[PDB]
């Protein structure tokens, strides 16, 4: 989260990335030397630095997919029918876009028309997703929703945040005197 | 020479060193924050506004027309007094590429505490300045017309000797003179052929017609130099002219903060006199129609913090007025990251 | 077994001492051979080369900061980071 060190140190790494995407390489593989070529994708970040480096806001924020580019109200009425549709150097002429604010438009209407970008992409990578979180944060949620059923609050709704921290106590416990399970938070694999 | 001690916001992660005070109708601003401007305040710049030595940054929103600024961190700032505005340029962006263009700040309407900015990027044409930052910018007057002189700083290498092992390096300038017309942008470059080494973080004064420079820290022999240079800038209706003289009675000093303490009297106050003596003792310049005359000025108090400390920072709050910063305590633990001073000269 | 030099040695001695073999080796011979598997030992050429690029073969540990200026008057760093660089790696994992 530092940003500035991070910048300082990383871009003569994604300079001689840029740099050999447009040669051969030539040397000798036992016996004739061979050529090579290249092709980058680079996909292994979690979730919260592709938020941070292509040039997104924080993660607590309306646009919420890295690739296409809907508000987080709007999949609740749409669920499934988007597509990838965010490139890097579309970032970068959006980016360009926010800083010229060439329309004079509002700060909102601009934020409603660049569709969250507010900071210079500074590394390439391809869009994707990460498998490990996803099935964590899956995890987690439904852990969510076994804590709110044993509740039984689809018939009374908006009770106090303290039954809630007994329906944990007891979802915890019944859990261990029927699967025996160790309690803990950080939900390891 | 009243030093006092100042309590901190919530939010005081946005102060880091290489920030820029401006100072709008009595009332003073923030800008440069670390790190990109985050979805709570998307501009970046920020009312400093101070009460009981307790500071609460509230944020500050544009114009409908203005151009969104990214924080530079080490811009050149100067008061072009003429419909008050502000100048930026150079700085450096927090992800080190190095902008060299022209940003003007402005007021669009101020009702009941809650401005308006309006700032405006500006481009140069000619002989555009390399990108660069640490450098000085100064307005300046001459026969009914105004002028900016634009004296050099350090950069990056250029493309060609750039290598993929010392990326990050710095170097000079060539100390040329620049002269800008705000106008149209016109780009002027001039040799000038007495100051011959490069020269950064120096401290420049403009009274109206001549700009002076003092201190800075030169690179290539790594060393602070101990005089200043009269630069004398005229405006006929014919072709503007350059010219230059050395002064003696100069000093060493490096990355320093200035101050109007009164009409046409200025303050210096400690900077680092060698590469671990941070300056203590402060100085005063009284600045003449055609003298100049720099003076000891009496030895403000310090905390044994200060004067146990290694690095500062800060600027110039802007009516006798300075703020100051140093790091936090490795040894006392218990700290967030930074602790903050006021300096007053009444 | 991520064994320290130490006591590696001292299995050496010791393994030299009751057999009377030479079954491990000592520690010089073991960085002599280990200096082959490094990056920055085997030649290559680029082509067409590449700008901003130091084209010598012989490229190991170098810091990370590109030598970043770092003194009083300018910001202050605090980070220590080691680094290949990227074709030197590259051609190393190729081999
Ligand atoms: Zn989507």
């Amino acid at each position: 989260s530092d940003h500035e060190t991070l910048t300082a140190i990383l871009s003569p790494l994604i300079a001689e990335r840029e740099a050999m995407k447009s040669s051969e390489l030539t040397l000798e593989m036992g016996g004739i030397p061979r050529t090579f070529k290249f092709i980058f994708r680079g996909t292994g970040y979690d979730e919260k630095l592709v938020r941070e480096v292509e040039g997104l806001e924080a993660s607590g924020s309306v646009y919420i997919c890295t690739l296409c580019d809907t508000t987080r109200l709007e999949a609740s009425q749409n669920l499934v029918f988007h597509s990838i549709t965010r490139s890097h150097a579309e970032n970068l002429q959006r980016y360009e876009v926010w800083r010229s604010n060439p329309y004079h438009e509002s700060v909102e209407e601009l934020r409603d028309r660049v569709k969250g970008v507010s900071a210079k992409p500074f590394i390439e990578t391809v869009p994707s997703i990460d498998a490990l979180h996803c099935d964590i944060g899956n995890a987690a949620e439904f852990y969510k929703i076994f804590q709110l059923e044993i509740g039984e609050v689809y018939k009374h709704p908006n009770a106090s945040k303290e039954e809630r921290k007994r329906w944990q106590a007891t979802l915890d416990k019944h859990l261990r005197k029927r699967m025996n399970l160790k309690p803990i938070m950080r939900m390891n694999g | 020479m009243s030093l006092q001690m100042v309590t901190v916001g919530h939010n005081i992660a946005l102060i880091q060193p290489g920030f820029s005070l401006m100072n709008f109708d009595g009332q003073v601003f923030f800008f440069g924050q670390k790190g990109w401007p985050k979805r709570s305040c998307p501009t970046g710049v920020f009312h400093f506004d101070i009460k009981q030595n307790h500071l609460k940054l509230k944020p500050a929103i544009f114009s409908k027309d203005s151009c969104y600024l990214p924080p530079l961190r080490y811009p050149a700032t100067c008061s072009y007094k003429g419909k008050h505005q502000y100048i930026i340029h150079g700085g450096k962006t927090p992800n080190n590429e190095l902008s060299d263009k022209i940003y003007i700040m402005s007021v669009a309407c101020k009702n009941n505490k809650k401005v308006t900015f309006r700032c405006t990027e500006k481009d140069l044409v000619g002989d555009v300045p390399e990108p660069r930052y640490g450098h000085s910018i100064d307005v300046v007057y001459s026969r009914g017309k105004s002028m900016g002189v634009l004296f050099g700083g350090r950069s990056y290498m250029p493309s060609t000797q750039r290598t993929t092992e010392k990326w990050n390096s710095v170097a000079d300038c060539l100390p040329h003179v620049f002269l800008i017309d705000f106008e149209f942008g016109c780009a002027t470059s001039y040799i000038l052929p007495e100051l011959q080494d490069g020269l950064s973080f120096h401290v420049s004064i403009a009274r109206n017609d001549t700009v002076y420079i003092l201190g800075g820290h030169s690179l290539a022999s790594n060393i602070r130099p101990a005089n200043l240079y009269r630069i004398r800038v005229d405006l006929p209706l014919g072709t503007p002219a350059v010219n230059c003289t050395v002064l003696p009675g100069g000093i060493s000093v490096s990355s320093a903060i200035l101050t109007q303490t009164n009409n046409d009297e200025f303050v210096i106050v400690g900077g680092y006199q060698l590469e671990n003596q941070k300056r203590m003792v402060c100085s005063l310049v009284s600045l003449g129609d055609n003298t100049i005359e720099i003076s000891e000025m009496e030895t403000p108090d310090w905390t044994s913090d200060i004067k146990h400390s290694k690095i500062w920072f800060g600027s110039n709050m802007g009516n006798g007025t300075i703020f100051l910063g140093i790091p936090g305590d490795n040894k006392q633990a218990m700290s967030e990251a930074f602790y903050f001073y006021t300096l007053r000269c009444s | 077994t991520f064994l320290s030099c130490s006591q590696y040695h001292k299995m050496y001695r010791t393994v030299k001492a009751i057999t009377g073999r030479q079954i491990f080796q000592p520690l010089h011979a073991l960085r002599n051979a280990e200096k082959v598997l490094l990056p920055g030992y085997h030649p290559f050429e680029w082509q067409p080369p590449l700008k901003n690029v130091s084209s010598r073969t012989d490229v190991g540990i170098i810091d990370g900061l590109s030598g970043l200026a770092s003194s009083v008057d300018e910001y202050p760093v605090d980070t220590i980071a080691k680094r290949f660089r990227y074709d030197s790696a590259l051609v190393s994992a190729l081999m």
